[PDB]
């Protein structure tokens, strides 16, 4: 408690500089080569590009100015870039550049070269207890550190995770984290993974990160989602119903630990009581986690990868930059 | 089984988030 408190002050410190005086038009289109298209996002497409000088490989996100304003994205895409610009953890991916041009916004990020956490999970069907309580370790740890900040991260899920060259997670993907105090009302995330208060349009704050925790672990470890089905409506349906059931292999430490993340009760979810996160990293399903070595990177992870390429093909297109700027307005502090 | 009821649904890709 002693030096987590001092740990915590720190961080805060350095998180507060840089939010209040945002790095802004660090780098260029120019000075970066494409290798490889890796995904696609909801406003363009995530590659992975070289540092023609240094040599560095990164992960840069391009987001069409257009088509962000016409999803009404402006104030979250504002604040994904701050946010992420200013924050400094482990299993967060680092921004390390970001400007725009005429057409696009570019987030030049830290690349982790696993691969999604989603393809691994899907391929394989499900994780042991053991191999999803090593990765839950660390979304604790981090929430622990976002959540310190008044920041509520608010698209956990398998999509959003990497594995990074020793096996551990890092957390992408800004887009609807928001820096609060006290309670916000968006209606953001996604459908599975949303607490009931995101639904009942009551207003909600960083507890539904916990429960997002709840749905993640519960998704590593069973294979699918506690709350699915064909449509978003009817998975609401089942969120509010405070009603799920647990596969027969899960264990006992497993479906009490889940109970109290996915509890509809504010007052009773864990993580959102008196203790805090430590009745999270107390309960006897993290009984042998060494929190301090997960931290610190000194634990086996389930997994290495091997880079040479089993990550999904993209057609490659190309980058589209207009002759007149749009959207510069609307932009101006990014 | 759940889990064919869950790979039999149209939710097993990447799931986009809802901005509203
Ligand atoms: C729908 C895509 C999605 O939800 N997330 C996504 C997809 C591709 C790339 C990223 N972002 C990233 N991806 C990597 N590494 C990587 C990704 C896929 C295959 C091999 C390596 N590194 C950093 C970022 Cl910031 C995020």
């Amino acid at each position: 408690q002693e030096s987590v408190k001092e740990f915590l002050a720190k961080a805060k410190e350095d998180f507060l500089k840089k939010w209040e005086s945002p790095a802004q038009n660090t780098a260029h289109l120019d000075q970066f080569e494409r290798i490889r298209t890796l995904g696609t996002g909801s406003f363009g497409r995530v590659m992975l590009v070289k540092h023609k000088e240094t040599g560095n490989h990164y992960a840069m996100k391009i987001l069409d100015k257009q088509k962000v304003v016409k999803l009404k994205q402006i104030e979250h895409t504002l604040n994904e870039k701050r946010i992420q610009q200013a924050v400094n953890f482990p299993f967060l991916v680092k921004l390390e550049f970001s400007f725009k041009d005429n057409s696009n916004l570019y987030m030049v990020l830290e690349y982790a070269p696993g691969g999604e956490m989603f393809s691994h999970l899907r391929r394989i069907g499900r994780f042991s207890e053991p191999h999803a309580r090593f990765y839950a370790a660390q979304i604790v740890l981090t929430f622990e550190y976002l959540h310190s900040l008044d920041l509520i991260y608010r698209d956990l899920k398998p999509e959003n995770l990497l594995i990074d060259q020793q096996g551990y997670i890092k957390v992408a993907d800004f887009g609807f984290a928001k820096r609060v105090k006290g309670r916000t009302w968006t209606l953001c995330g996604t459908p599975e993974y949303l607490a009931p208060e995101i639904i009942l349009s009551k207003g909600y704050n960083k507890a539904v990160d916990w429960w997002a925790l709840g749905v993640l672990i519960y998704e590593m470890a069973a294979g699918y989602p506690p709350f699915f089905a064909d449509q978003p409506i009817q998975i609401y349906e089942k969120i509010v119903s405070g009603k799920v059931r647990f596969p027969s292999h899960f264990s006992s430490d497993l479906k009490d630990l889940l109970r109290n993340l996915l509890q509809v009760d504010l007052t009773k979810r864990f993580g959102n009581l008196k203790n805090g996160v430590n009745d999270i990293k107390n309960h006897k399903w993290f009984a042998t986690t060494d929190w301090i070595a997960i931290y610190q990177r000194k634990v086996e992870a389930p997994f290495i990868p091997k880079f040479k390429s089993n990550f999904d093909d993209y057609e490659e297109e190309e980058i589209r930059v207009s002759i007149n700027e749009k959207c510069g307005k609307e932009f101006s502090e990014f | 089984t759940t889990y064919a009821d869950f790979i039999a649904s149209g939710r097993t890709g990447r799931r986009n988030a809802i901005h509203d």
